[PDB]
């Protein structure tokens, strides 16, 4: 995923 | 259709004080809780203060819009949007929203709005010290959407929970595990769906 | 009627600075509190901070809805409805909401408000390590509305009011107590009906 | 005319940012604090809850009672209310209650808020059987008095009805008195009330 | 004219939001500290203090004729533009004690004086007959001195005002006036350094 | 054109809730810290206060204008501000000055307010040569970076640092940190900056 981050997890939830 | 077009789209069509229900199915909503930090234990009046994530997620196809020429996602401030009324039943503050307060939406109409938030729970502490260490359960549901209206669900993200735990802290957690209920009280004759979310930590060493 | 055009419609009708009294009789408005922790004692300063559910209903018949196909319920911010302006006139601090500030109105024009509050009040708590306890006195009417415009009562005794209370507090509730009363001040002409609430406490150990 | 309709009309005449001066004559304000508790006296620091007692009329909010209710509750944003302070205290006022008034069909005004208030006071004899005293000021922070005069209402040493019997202290005597200040920063003479609180420990 | 009128007629030509330079001079601000009480002093280098902030300046746009008319009228700050000052060494927001009126006179002069608390940092000697010193430094946040000029008004009795049951006691209450640039920033920032000395009684 | 006229401008046409993108290109926003104080390092926890600078600049070019005022200061609300958060805060910023910016007649926007903030970081040799480094991690909440890029700006020297804090700077740095994960064709930008600072004696 790119769940660490908090802008990619808003565009892509993990 | 450009960012400006769809901002101004949403405040048209958009009813922040209006449960966005389909044909009178509840909506389905997700919540996940990603822990930060825990600050502040206490062993004595028990209570723990915690920084956490709190993603949720839903939809509201009144939101939508056509991408095929357009943009795909925008941020807009939660203020334009119907956000679900959640409440953790057993937290003694306030939610205290550390982040802008802007949710992320799609053009289909998916909703995910992710504060950072510090708040205070009433949590069992004893054995903070020790290698099983202690267990903080935070219940969090609709405040006033019983389960016809909204249903609450955990996501399926298992053990990656110390990636987003802050390195520095004095605790370290051992388990987060999130459980779906359901709970009927006698003030309410229904039914409210709820994530209880039990977060296993403990001081390190 | 869809759920937006109820809430359309109760902002249209909805006076939120007008009690909706009708022919002249009190609006009728019960208030009864569900304990869920007791916190910070302070056996220096006789003082306790107390989270209690207050469970609020009185009636508006004015937002009421006899359409078919329609919502048995909404749930409303407050601010678009008249609530009553109830205080707790022995309170020591100001009242924290922690939950949402939406009530629910029923179609018939019930409406039912319960937040989650935390307040701290003046009460002798010597005898809260022994085991008769101590007593926390909270006096709940109507700020500015005496018993001609608002009447106070109580609901009937239905479950035991540690049904609510948390299994992590250091306290246990030995008792709780909710009688109807009227106040009078030299202030005052007229009489403020009250709802009087004795909370019955010990530390467990 | 129905509760809605004073209110309705209320807010047509009624300017919340304008003193309801009549012909240039002052608003007479009259203020009264009644003390509900002490509750955090420091050794030279102590906290009071008082309710406000503030009255005044403002002729514009006037209506007709004869066949209509003779009073209502309005939201104080709604109203001018006085800019009262305690000039002397230390924390900001935390009003503790709704922010209602009533008001009379004949224009009078009647605002008694619940406070939580920190002020300086010599706490030393606090123990001791004369007691500590504690002296609260309180006028308008803008006008002067010329503008607005304040008045205590008669009853001076004020009995301890309002008291929490809860309370680790007891009221010894109230005493709210009128006054007249000049400050070298501002050129006129602002009214105050003057409350003298003295109170002590139980045994 | 009565008090509604002037007050509605302030609405109207009032822009809170916007300086009232006259001919692209600076607004002239005068600043002057009245101390009422020191409270919570810490060993953490930090004090927290009460005063109020004695503030003046003029925008003509509110200007009235006073025939009949009062000569002064008390306006919500909301309504008007005020100077955005801040202590640049505060270590927590302003708390403005007081109702938030600032005091309209026919001219156009406005005097707005908030109590404030506040906690500074400042070197804690408290002990001593010289005691210690809190430097607490005044000027506008976003306009430099083309823009707003700040300046101390001539003193008389630092002590008029401060509460006599206090631990501490004013030594002595001192104003200067600065003019820094910073790299960040080429242009010029006035503020008014007040420095109160005081010591634990 | 008057001060007034330009507000007036701006507020037609700026749109506080929409990103003023460009041609699809990102919106470029420079942030840099610059270090007021050090209040409360905290040996057992982990956790330090500290107040800074946050100066913040980006364009809007749909705000520009223009010989008549080349610079104005505009309260927030009326602006788009990126939506900016350190990552590893454990509180919420405290904005301790008025929020305004200035906007320059090209579209620049300057914000920097003054910042109260507790942060989780390794404070453990404090009293040591070589000291503690506290490193923040700043970029935007909900924006990728074909939508808000974020980079640091040139300048580190403690010129704004309390002389007065129990603490001195050793040195400031600032990293720019770009990813691209295999899930997603756009990367992810934050600023890094390291405080590295130490008790004096």
């Amino acid at each position: 995923c790119c769940a660490r981050n908090p802008a990619c997890r808003h565009n892509h939830p993990c | 259709l450009d960012r400006a077009d769809i901002l101004y789209n949403i405040r048209q069509t958009s009813r922040p004080d209006v449960i966005p229900t389909q044909r009178d199915r509840p909506v389905a909503v997700s919540v996940s809780l990603k822990f930060i930090n825990i600050l502040e234990v206490n062993e004595i009046t028990n209570e723990v203060d915690v920084v956490f994530w709190q993603q949720t997620t839903w939809s509201d196809r009144t939101l939508a819009w056509n991408s095929s020429h357009s943009p795909d996602q925008v941020s807009v401030p939660i203020s334009s949007l119907w956000v679900p009324d959640l409440a953790a039943y057993n937290a003694i503050s306030k939610p205290e929203v550390l982040t802008p307060q802007l949710a992320r939406v799609v053009s289909d109409g998916e909703v995910l709005y992710m504060p950072s938030i510090r708040q205070r729970f009433s949590c069992d502490v004893s054995g903070v010290d020790t290698e099983s260490g202690a267990t903080c359960r935070i219940k969090i549901g609709s405040w006033t959407h019983h389960s016809r209206e909204i249903s609450v669900d955990p996501t399926t993200e298992n053990s990656d929970d110390s990636e987003y735990f802050s390195q520095y802290s004095r605790f370290e957690i051992l388990d987060v595990t999130q459980k779906k209920n359901s709970v009927t009280y006698s003030c309410c004759p229904e039914a409210y769906e709820d994530v209880e979310v039990s977060l296993n930590f403990r001081k390190k060493g």
